[PDB]
RNA sequence: GGUCAAGAUAGUAAGGGUCCACGGUGGAUGCCCUGGCGCUGGAGCCGAUGAAGGACGCGAUUACCUGCGAAAAGCCCCGACG
RNA sequence: CUCCCAGUGACCGAUAGCGCAUAGUACCGUGAGGGAAAGGUGAAAAGAACCCCGGGAGGGGAGUGAAAGAGAACCUGAAACCGUGGACUUACAAGCAGUCAUGGCACCUUAUGCGUGUUAUGGCGUGCCUAUUGAAGCAUGAGCCGGCGACUUAGACCUGACGU
RNA sequence: UGUGUUUAGGAGUGAAAAGCUAACCGAACCUGGAGAUAGCUAGUUCUCCCCGAAAUGUAUUGAGGUACAGCCUCGGAUGUU
RNA sequence: CGAGAGCUAACUUCCGUAGCCGAGAGGGAAACAACCCAGACCAUCAGCUAAGGUCCCUAAAUGAUCGCUCAGUGGUUAAGGA
RNA sequence: CAGUCCGCGGAGAAGCCAUACCGGAAGGAGUGGUGGAGCCGACUGAAGUGCGGAUGCCGGCAUGAGUAACGAUAAAAGAAG
């Protein structure tokens, strides 16, 4: 049972599991909305939010904190000197997730994420 | 009120059939069909469209596609007014069956029912009532 | 072992089993920034409206 | 010269059927079932004629008793009393339909009842 | 008629059953014949001047059948039809 | 004798009849070899211009036609089997599925009745065949409907009954 | 281990299991004899009328099968046996 | 019923004999080929009976008269005791 | 199926479908509905002549059932067309 843990495997592995955080991450960040299944979605909301608090301590520390989630350089500069200093204000909650409704091939409903 | 015989009736009433649409042959299962074909039955042609629109079944598709016609047909050819048109009649009985052989464990064979189905929908005025 | 059915089943019991199979028709609500349906807790699908417009088309 | 069935078993067949009309699942729609269903049909039909007989024997001599004892009276003091009388000679039938009609079957058991006398 | 008591008693169908009506399926049935079977009676050998049976190929366009063969859906002489 | 030709038939007529209404093809086999389903617009193609819904496919109109209650998944179109609609019904019931009886509802085209459909309750009631001393059997066979499917022919024979 | 090649049906091959011989080898496969034989099993369909048994005796490479009696039926005669 | 074989076992096996069952429906024996009654041509919402029954189920005397058993014997044996 | 009669039929045959009618049964009629081109009745003759069964044959359609699975656990994700 899971009478107090938390989190979803998502139908895979340890590393994959992660991978797939890590790189939807990296694509809601190179591109401030995606769309994506709506599990998904609530999966990686509190994982880019985690993720972009990070980024808001400017240090070469935080961007090396984040650097090891997200090996594409230019994502990283983006998110660390646009996006986190922009969430400047924000007392977290750097997301939002509206549900665009159900696909066709698996029948799905698949939603967007943005910021 | 009535003609000679049958052979004078067949010359003179022609028997059209006011508010129907039939798809045939749907490459599809009939039963999978229905399900979604009795959620319509009775209802506005407006709710129709709706209804059938996101119902999330491969079936939904073709069943959209007569319901149109339906309506087309209730419309262009029969004079019937659209903010009258519901769907009196709506059914799907089983059209042909490809078989296809599937290989199975240890040599043997079985065969496999492809059916395909004959969706049939029936717009009339709510005047009725 | 390889249990199989007994007597082969009838109509009526079959259709007493199937009996649950009645699809839910979805909750359609109007889109107050458009004409037509729309699911609950989604954007309109023809407007594109969650409040102003979010999806593109 | 061939001779195929054709026609015959079919006109057989439906006349089967026929008869099987009222009859619950294939008893109804298949041959086989529904002849064997009526190989029994014919067992029950041809007791039940002559057993009705005694069924309704007994719900006649069952209402006969009720109003011999509503008078204080009983079946088989009142029909010994019908008979000590030599001219009641009457059906156990037409003694229902006069336990029908109370008047004439309180005269029948004060006639019955001074008989055994 | 209002409240309380005791008692009796309907209707509802998720889904079902029997019957009726309208179809789908499927290809039995009648009818037909473009195809067979048998008997009777005819006729009865081909081949080294190349058999039987084939393989390529021939057509404006030709995958199959026919017919035909690099003179190749064919060439010449006679007769018939018109 | 009959590869082949004609003629004929108390011969078949699409599961019949040759295996083939054509094909020794498809298909199966390394091979020798085995080996299928078969069909039907309509008089004539006049084989559906054009419009409508749909990428289609399919369908509705219009026309052609005697018939489109023939439209190319094109004669009829039975049964299993799948559905749609309507009558009567069904959620304290124990049940070889029926049988007779009584009541309730519906209906009236061999039909206002010694009626048809249905139904509630009461009584009654050990599928079928086979093989058996003995079958509801927990003995065999069988998913269901269709259709193929078994006491024949022969002979200068023997024997009996009947008839000429 | 490749290629090519030779050896086969009571025959081949076998460092021997009766193993292998084209996915069922104490005698392959195919075609045929051929509709082998089957005292063994199962199956044998339209209706009504009349009559109605036997599971006994003896014989048998016989005992779950046959022959002859015994019992059934149809007709003729006899004529109360 | 009469024997053998057996253990004076067997829904045992083998003979004699009668009846039923096989080939037999109908009432009784809760149920039940064999037991007890009784051999179904057909139809009736008619009558007398057989076996078996008459408190309710469940048709039909809570019948009558002299007792017997107070054990639920009735509704499962014996040697033996009281 | 055949011979011979009697006939019927595009104002419509067989076949198919309902049906409360009729004979003692196998059965056969009446009326209605499809169908669209052959066919009933009587007498006689010949048969491949009457199906529920054969783990029968050819065929179609059920039940299991929207069930088991979708053929290696080398994962996939976003944009854009
Ligand atoms: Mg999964
Ligand atoms: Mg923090
Ligand atoms: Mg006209
Ligand atoms: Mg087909
Ligand atoms: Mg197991
Ligand atoms: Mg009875
Ligand atoms: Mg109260
Ligand atoms: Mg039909
Ligand atoms: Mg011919
Ligand atoms: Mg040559
Ligand atoms: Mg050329
Ligand atoms: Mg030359
Ligand atoms: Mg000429
Ligand atoms: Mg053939
Ligand atoms: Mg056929
Ligand atoms: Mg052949
Ligand atoms: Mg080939
Ligand atoms: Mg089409
Ligand atoms: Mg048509
Ligand atoms: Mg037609
Ligand atoms: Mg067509
Ligand atoms: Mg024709
Ligand atoms: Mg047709
Ligand atoms: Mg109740
Ligand atoms: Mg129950
Ligand atoms: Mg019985
Ligand atoms: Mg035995
Ligand atoms: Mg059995
Ligand atoms: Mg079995
Ligand atoms: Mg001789
Ligand atoms: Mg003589
Ligand atoms: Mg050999
Ligand atoms: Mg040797
Ligand atoms: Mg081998
Ligand atoms: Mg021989
Ligand atoms: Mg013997
Ligand atoms: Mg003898
Ligand atoms: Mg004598
Ligand atoms: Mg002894
Ligand atoms: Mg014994
Ligand atoms: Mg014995
Ligand atoms: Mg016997
Ligand atoms: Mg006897
Ligand atoms: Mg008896
Ligand atoms: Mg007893
Ligand atoms: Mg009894
Ligand atoms: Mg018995
Ligand atoms: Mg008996
Ligand atoms: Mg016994
Ligand atoms: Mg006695
Ligand atoms: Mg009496
Ligand atoms: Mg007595
Ligand atoms: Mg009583
Ligand atoms: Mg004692
Ligand atoms: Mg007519
Ligand atoms: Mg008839
Ligand atoms: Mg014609
Ligand atoms: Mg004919
Ligand atoms: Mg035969
Ligand atoms: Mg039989
Ligand atoms: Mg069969
Ligand atoms: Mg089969
Ligand atoms: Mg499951
Ligand atoms: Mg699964
Ligand atoms: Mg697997
Ligand atoms: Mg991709
Ligand atoms: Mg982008």
């Amino acid at each position: 049972m899971r009478h107090g843990k938390a989190g979803r495997k998502l139908n895979r592995n340890s590393s994959a599991r992660v991978a797939l955080a890590r790189a939807q991450a990296t694509a809601l960040l190179r591109e401030g909305r995606i769309q994506t299944t709506l599990t998904k979605a609530k999966e990686l909301r509190p994982f880019v939010e985690q993720l972009i608090t990070t980024a808001k301590g400017g240090d070469l520390h935080s961007r090396r904190l984040v650097a090891q989630d997200i090996h594409d350089k230019d994502v990283v500069r983006k998110v660390m000197d646009e996006v986190a200093p922009k969430y400047a204000e924000r007392p977290g909650g750097y997301t939002r997730i509206l549900r665009v409704g159900t696909r066709r091939g698996d029948g799905v409903t698949m939603a967007l994420i943005e910021l | 009120q009535t003609f000679r015989n049958k052979k004078q009736r067949k010359q003179q009433v022609k028997l059209r059939k006011p508010g129907f649409a039939v798809a045939k042959y749907v490459r599809m299962s009939p039963r999978k069909v229905r399900l979604v074909v009795d959620v319509i039955r009775g209802k506005s042609v407006q709710d129709a469209e709706d209804l059938l629109r996101f119902i999330p079944r491969s079936a939904s598709e073709p069943v959209a596609k007569v319901l149109n016609s339906a309506k087309a047909n209730a419309l262009h050819n029969d004079e019937m007014l659209e903010d009258r048109l519901f769907v009196k009649e709506a059914y799907v009985d089983a059209g042909p069956t490809l078989k296809r052989l599937i290989p199975r464990a240890r040599g043997s064979a079985n065969i496999i029912k492809k059916r395909t189905s004959h969706i049939t929908i029936i717009v009339a005025e709510k005047g009725n009532k | 072992k390889h249990p199989v059915p007994k007597k082969k089943t009838s109509k009526s019991k079959r259709d007493m089993r199937r009996s649950h199979h009645a699809l839910t028709a979805p909750n359609l609500t109007e889109c107050p920034q458009c004409h037509g349906k729309k699911l609950s807790h989604h954007i309109c699908p023809n407007c594109g409206y969650y409040d102003g417009r979010q999806v593109l088309a | 010269p061939r001779a195929k069935t054709g026609i015959v078993r079919r006109r057989r067949h439906k006349k089967v059927l026929k008869r099987a009309k009222g009859f619950w699942g294939s008893r109804s729609k298949q041959y086989r079932n529904a002849f064997q269903t009526l190989l029994n049909a014919a067992t029950y039909e041809y007791r039940d004629r002559r057993n009705k007989k005694r069924d309704f024997r007994r719900l006649w001599i069952q209402r006969i008793n009720a109003g011999a004892r509503l008078h204080g009276m009983n079946y088989s003091t009142f029909i010994n009393g019908l008979k000590r009388a030599n001219i009641d000679l009457n059906r156990k039938v037409l003694a229902d339909i006069a336990a029908r009609e109370p008047e004439a079957f309180k005269a029948l058991v004060d006639a019955s009842r001074n008989a055994r006398q």
